[PDB]
């Protein structure tokens, strides 16, 4: 199949080849994968999309060009099939489906294709499956940190994946929150994204939440709305924090003591602040003496007397 | 950027003349539950403070039997925890069959410090990362004794180990003189309130996470839970 | 003592005297010779009654843990296979045991003899202890393949009465055991008087 | 971990092998891979008989292989002694497991570098399908494969296996063969077949034994068109 | 996610500046990559469930047993490879049938995996079990660490997201909770972190109470509990 | 004590055991078996103390399993015999000796019928005919007198017969039904058993 699509392509001054056109035979395949996307026309659904996804992963190294714009649409069955761990008990058409995403997340893109695909993740990601949710986070990870530069020279995708990004954040799932937070932390890292007053006070007001404390003792098996925001706000603060594991900046401090003031808090908030502040300060300790200067007395006294330890200890 | 060469293994000492290894281990009790131990002329308690994963999670034990006549208190790792208990145990019990006889308290530190000591001297056998405060009565009196990785040990009328130990051993220095003659409630009064210093003003002690365990003359060694340390709990006054 | 036990169509019979004699004096006359060593197998307490009472409860652990590992009840000619290992390991050592091995698997009803001097055998018939002989007299007159229950019931009852009748070391109280394919039951435990009460006229 | 890995991509690389589950049979077949112009056929197996009433088909390193089938034997004579009645299948499947997460005697590769198919009757008698993984975990199956392939074959085998195929023994048989012709080209002397047949011990076919059943499937390979 | 390392870790046996030791940290990490577990405690009794996670028809589904009988009136559930955990079983058994050798005793579940976490000490060893059985004192669940911890849990999920079951199971849980309640609860909990459609096959559900022993539920009985959700 | 007996053939060789099993006064077990299939053609008798028959028996019966099937055939009956020898003389000054007396018949396809006599002290002998037991002592003259090196089977079970006639007669155990079993290049072929 890829043999037979390389003819077709986008090179300058082409034209329309009369070889076999990938979009129309992407058309169809979409077409008869709508139902995925009868009983037993499920199961047929699930064997041609075994085989196209094989031929997505062959075709990912060899295209002239990658990420034909129909091809895109697939993303999103791919996405909710696909496993958030690795292990070999999926059957394997799950482990095929990862590491298809992995490859074409390793992929240039046009300029004009970004925001097309920042829109497909955008779909996919108010998809209920919470599994989509973080593998719509990881691929964007993979994708953003690869054609960075693209997304980079377009405002409106640093726009859409910072909203997206925070949106996220403030999910029903822990898995999706805590990935969120992680994909977060690199966009940070890699300055692709920046942190600032509105990111900072956003956080700042999830954060200064009051929980209910109370329940029905007579009587959702849900969470619910009080203590994901208290959770999704110390996520942010995490994320900012483990923006800079080797450096420390003139915020850090002030957002270091914003965590430790949340330590106590309630789970699942007490074990990500615990996680995060050890991270903290394994990654500082190389260099105390040069990050300590940054502090003031009060913020490193109350920084050494934290525990943060995990439950094994005592 | 700043490895240092001779932290790698404790057998390693640094020009300094120490041993970084040890020095991190020591560090390492810190990172558990405040503990504190305290006695008067004529008893001995410790007072620690559990604490939990979870809610649903029941607490952690802090508190061991050891024997009828000594109590202890774990802070650092568990496992190593584990192991001297069983070593301590195995012990007294060896005592008691011999020679009809409770073991000492001080005896029975020297040989936890002297099974401590070993790792520290042998390639690959890394210290035991747990520091205990060590509480009995026998025919000298009630005692108080810390551990701690690097195999030392100490006599004390009160301490503090674990996270945020420090406020708690200045209001018991503050009133160590006063523990000596108290009775048995206001000891444990002390304690109590000690423990509270090293707590967040948002945490309050409370019936779960509070953990008394108690030696007197013609008392053994007790461990009240939740319900049993009630009592103690309630008279305490209000925190500043 | 006495102790007998034989196969029959319906399943294993084991009867037992209950008399346990330290020389002339007896210790006790209540005590519980036939060991229940899991809810489907049975043993059988002869010679030294401590050492075949230790090793049945041994016998007992192999086996349950066996039955947790494989998820499988184990076969009775293996339990006794796995007991004359054991004793065979001590032989010489003055250990005295005599025993018999009752249980339904998937073979049939099993019934297994096996001794402290090593012996191991399957037979349709058994009976070990000092009044064997004497059971063994009534129980070979009286056996058959075909014997209704009562009626097995009712020839253990007249052997073991017999057998104490001439045997001192043996008495007590008959304990009487049916090994049914589902599992084993008591089914009935008879003091000698009342034996002897009925038997008499 | 990482020794599995290797272990894995190893017995990828071997040769394929299937087993079978009937009601009175179970059957085994390993294909034969060519040897050279001048070697002995005699020497490779690919095939071991653990005990009377249990076969064996192994994919990786013969000599690994040769070790665990040497201990497997052994200890499936040491069970018989020390319990009086064959070995069961999932036993031995449990120690041949057990033995690749002891090791090597310096701890190198673990994970021996097999996963084999371990097929045999039960002392009641029930028939019995397994495989083990370098890894240590092991599965019972009504048919499986390993091996170069095996994943193909597994398609073949899902739809194939029915109580229709399995109804008729010589069709157990057939089975298996189709599944062999798939994954070897050869479809001829390239291949070795086993089968226990319920209460018997392991009679390999004969070169024209298993000559006829592939004319058979080839003549209703035939009939079909 | 960009690499993000220190010196000290990656030592087996050497405790960082700050104390942790974190190369046996970041083992029980991977540990937790398991399937996932959940178990509630009540006073009716214990119910402890698990997803299966078959690859193909053909295997046997009973081969693969996520959970495993210690006793009769003791359960264990494991996240993970079951091998790494089949030593921990074996030990657990061979245990407790020395204690009732011993004691003629049951023993308590507690101490059951006490021993465990005894042997656990005497490496990470890979493995979280999720103990569950009734005692004297009545039904538990302890939940048993890859560190080798063990605690009492009113009720824990364990394997690849317990963290994001255990919120559920906080605001599900209740002590006036019966068990045929608590498996229901425990099922939808399945249910979302799995995203897929329960049946008999992908799942394994059993339970302890006072009256009877260990019983997994049979393919006809876990159908008939699916369906009433 | 049990009485074993074998005669060698020029194509066969014949062997029999009584199956009477006891306790000191009492016979068990009128049905036990004395004999052992090490392997397809060969049979291997033992008789001695309680308990050291059988585990030497089930011992060498599964080292002979294990040499076929680690290898793909079967021991030579001589083989089998000095394996035996071998294990029970290392027995004899250990602390735990094996008190068993045997008789290891076979077939072999190259070296055809054979058979062989080991006493407790584990000395090994090839004759034409043996015996063990008490019997052994009152049937050795009577094989003595109507043994030929040529005797045809039918022949061997009547001898056999007459040898049993006098165990009946004189010897004063009694021993009322012995198993018979014949070793043939085509295999191990039971007979009818010899009862009075």
């Amino acid at each position: 199949l890829t043999y037979i699509f390389m003819i077709d392509v986008s090179l300058p001054n082409t034209t329309p080849t009369i070889s076999p056109h990938v979009p129309e035979f992407t058309a169809r395949i979409l077409e008869k994968l709508k139902p995925l996307m009868e009983e037993d026309e499920r199961t047929q659904g699930i064997k041609l999309l075994k085989t196209i996804l094989k031929w997505l992963m062959a075709s990912a190294g060899r295209s002239f060009s990658t990420a034909v714009t129909e091809q895109l649409q697939l993303l999103p069955l791919f996405f909710k099939i696909a496993p958030v761990e690795n292990d070999n008990s999926y059957d394997e058409l799950k482990r095929d489906a990862k590491l298809c995403l992995s490859l074409m997340s390793q992929g240039l893109l046009y300029p004009h294709q970004v925001p097309l695909v920042l829109q497909v993740l955008k779909q996919t990601a108010r998809s209920s499956s919470w599994h989509a949710r973080y593998t719509v986070l990881t691929y964007l990870q993979t994708m953003v940190f690869y054609n960075l530069f693209i997304f980079l020279n377009n405002e409106d995708a640093v726009k859409d994946i910072r909203w997206l990004v925070i949106s996220l954040l403030e999910d029903e799932q822990l898995e999706v929150r805590e990935m969120a937070a992680t994909t977060l932390s690199g966009l940070l890292q890699c300055n692709f994204l920046t942190m600032d007053s509105p990111m900072q006070i956003h956080f700042e007001q999830l954060c200064k939440t009051k929980l209910p404390k109370k329940r029905k003792r007579d009587p959702d098996t849900i969470p619910s709305a009080e203590l994901v925001k208290r959770h999704a706000g110390v996520l942010g603060l995490g994320a900012c924090v483990l923006s800079s594991p080797y450096d420390v900046p003139t915020w850090m401090p002030q957002l270091l003591m914003n965590l430790s003031a949340h330590l106590n808090d309630p789970q699942p908030i007490e074990m990500t602040v615990k996680k995060t502040l050890s991270n903290f300060r394994r990654t500082h300790h190389d260099n105390w003496q040069e990050h300590k200067q940054q502090f003031t007395d009060d913020q490193l006294l109350v920084l050494t007397d934290l525990l943060v330890s995990p439950c094994y200890y005592a | 950027m700043f490895r240092n060469q001779y932290d790698n293994d404790v057998t390693v000492w640094s020009p300094q003349g120490r041993i970084h290894q040890i020095e991190y281990a020591m560090e390492a009790v810190k990172q558990g539950s405040a503990t504190v131990g305290l006695k008067s002329k004529t008893h001995a308690v410790l007072v620690a403070l559990k604490r939990a994963q979870s809610e649903l999670a029941a607490h952690q034990k802090k508190i061991l039997h050891v024997d009828n006549h000594i109590g202890i208190s774990i802070a650092g790792l568990t496992a190593d925890a584990r192991l001297l208990c069983n070593f301590m145990r195995q012990e007294c019990l060896d005592s008691r069959f011999v020679f009809d006889r409770p073991l000492p308290v001080s005896r029975l530190v020297s040989l936890i410090g002297s099974k401590t000591q070993i790792p520290t001297q042998r390639y690959g056998r890394r210290p035991y990362g747990v520091g205990l405060l060590i509480a009995g009565y026998d025919d000298m009196g009630p005692h108080i004794f810390q551990t701690c990785p690097s195999a030392n040990y100490f006599d004390c009328r009160a301490m503090s180990i674990g996270a945020r130990s420090q406020s708690a051993r200045t209001y018991l220095e503050r009133h160590m003189s006063e523990f000596m003659e108290c009775n048995l409630n206001e000891l444990v009064k002390h304690g109590l309130r000690a423990l509270r210093e090293t707590l967040p003003a948002e945490q309050d002690l409370t019936t779960k996470n509070v953990s008394i365990g108690i030696v007197g003359k013609d008392l053994e060694f007790t461990i009240y839970d939740d319900d049993d340390v009630s009592p103690f709990l309630e008279g305490l006054e209000e925190r500043p | 003592t006495t102790t007998l036990a034989f196969k029959f169509r319906h399943g294993v019979i084991v009867a037992a005297d209950s008399r346990a004699t330290a020389g002339a004096y007896i210790a006790s006359q209540t005590v519980k010779k036939v060991i229940e060593i899991n809810p489907y197998l049975l043993g059988t307490m002869a010679g030294g009654a401590a050492d075949c009472s230790f090793w049945e409860r041994l016998l007992a652990r192999q086996c349950r843990i066996y039955e947790l590992r494989n998820k499988e009840r184990i076969s009775v000619a293996a339990a006794s296979k796995l007991l004359a290992n054991m004793v065979y390991q001590y032989k010489g050592m003055g250990l005295s045991m005599g025993t018999m091995i009752c249980g339904w698997d998937k073979r049939g009803p099993g019934l297994y003899y096996v001794d402290s001097e090593g012996n191991r055998i399957s037979g349709a018939t058994f009976s070990v202890g000092s009044g064997s002989v004497y059971a063994y007299g009534v129980m070979d007159r009286g056996y058959s393949y075909d014997l209704e229950v009562e009626q097995a019931y009712d020839l253990a009852r007249r052997a073991i009465y017999q057998a104490t009748y001439r045997d001192a070391y043996s008495g007590g109280a008959v304990n009487l055991y049916h090994v049914r394919e589902d599992g084993w039951i008591r089914v009935s435990s008879d003091n000698v008087a009342d034996l002897h009460e009925k038997y008499s006229g | 971990l990482f020794q599995v890995e290797y272990a894995q991509e190893a017995v990828k690389k071997g040769s394929t092998a299937v087993g079978v589950r009937g009601r009175d049979i179970v059957v085994l077949g390993v294909e034969k891979k060519s040897v050279a112009k001048l070697q002995d056929e005699r020497t490779v197996r690919k095939i071991c008989a653990l005990d009377d009433n249990v076969c064996m088909a192994f994919a990786g390193l013969t000599a690994d292989a040769r070790i665990v089938i040497n201990r497997a034997r052994v200890e499936c004579q040491s069970h018989r002694l020390t319990v009086e009645d064959p070995v069961t299948v999932e036993y031995i499947t449990r120690y041949i497991a057990s033995l690749k997460q002891r090791y090597t005697q310096s701890n190198g590769r673990r994970p021996f570098g097999i996963s084999a198919l371990i097929v045999g009757f039960d002392f009641d008698g029930t028939p019995r399908l397994y495989q083990t993984d370098p890894s240590g975990t092991y599965h019972a199956w009504k048919a499986n494969a390993i091996g170069r392939g095996a994943k193909s074959v597994r398609e073949f085998l899902e739809k194939n296996y029915t109580d229709e195929a399995i109804e008729t023994d010589d069709l157990t048989i057939k089975l298996v063969i189709k599944a062999l012709l798939e994954v070897v080209q050869s479809g001829g002397k390239n291949i070795e077949l086993a089968v226990m047949r319920r209460d018997q011990s392991l009679k390999i076919l004969n070169p024209e034994e298993i000559e006829k059943y592939v004319a058979e499937i080839e003549k209703e390979k035939e009939e079909n068109e | 996610m960009f690499l993000t390392r220190s010196e000290y870790d990656r030592g087996v046996n050497t405790f960082s500046p700050e104390g942790r030791l974190f190369q046996v940290e970041y083992a029980i990490e991977a540990i937790k990559l398991g399937s996932t577990a959940i178990g509630i405690q009540t006073s009716e009794g214990v119910c402890l469930a698990v997803e299966k996670r078959i690859t193909s028809p053909l295997m046997e589904p009973s081969s693969i047993e996520k959970i495993v009988e210690i006793d009769a009136h003791i359960g264990c559930a494991m996240s993970g490879l079951i091998a790494d955990a089949k030593t921990l079983i074996d030990k657990a058994r061979v245990e407790t049938q020395n204690h009732w050798f011993t004691y003629n005793e049951t023993m308590t579940v507690e101490s059951v995996t006490q021993a465990v976490s005894n042997l656990a000490l005497q490496r990470p060893f890979g493995v979280a079990l999720l103990f569950g059985g009734v005692d004297e004192k009545g039904p538990q669940l302890f939940h048993m660490d890859p560190s080798g911890t063990f605690v009492q849990c009113d009720a824990r999920a364990i394997g690849s997201a317990s963290e994001g079951a255990q919120s559920s199971l906080q605001e599900v849980y209740h002590k006036s909770m019966t068990l045929k309640e608590a498996i229901k609860s425990s099922l939808i909990i399945l249910k979302q972190v799995m995203e897929e459609k329960l049946n008999a096959t992908n799942i394994e559900l059993a339970t302890v109470q006072p009256g009877q022993n260990f019983h997994m539920f049979t393919k006809e009985e876990l159908e008939e509990v699916i369906k009433d959700i | 004590m049990e009485y074993l007996i074998g005669i060698q053939g020029p194509d066969y060789v014949l062997v029999a055991s009584d199956r009477v099993a006891a306790s000191n006064i009492v016979q068990m077990k009128d049905d036990h078996d004395k004999m052992f299939k090490m392997s397809e053609k060969i049979l291997l008798l033992c008789v001695g103390e309680a308990g050291d028959t059988v585990q030497f028996a089930e011992y060498i019966q599964k080292n002979v399993q294990l040499y076929k099937m680690r290898n793909g055939y079967e021991l030579s009956p001589t083989a089998a015999a000095n394996f035996t020898r071998r294990n029970l003389a290392d027995c004899l000054r250990s602390r735990t000796p094996y008190h068993v007396n045997l008789l290891l018949a076979g077939y072999d396809e190259h070296e055809g019928p054979a058979l062989y006599y080991m006493d407790y002290l584990a000395a090994l002998a090839k004759a034409p005919f043996a015996a063990h037991g008490y019997g052994a002592f009152l049937t050795l003259s009577i094989l003595d007198r109507y043994y030929t090196p040529t005797i045809s089977r039918e022949r061997a079970v009547e001898l056999l017969r007459k040898c049993l006639e006098e165990l009946q007669k004189r010897f004063i155990l009694n021993l009322p039904t012995f198993s018979v079993r014949i070793i043939d290049k085509n295999g191990i072929h039971d007979l009818d058993n010899i009862s009075f």
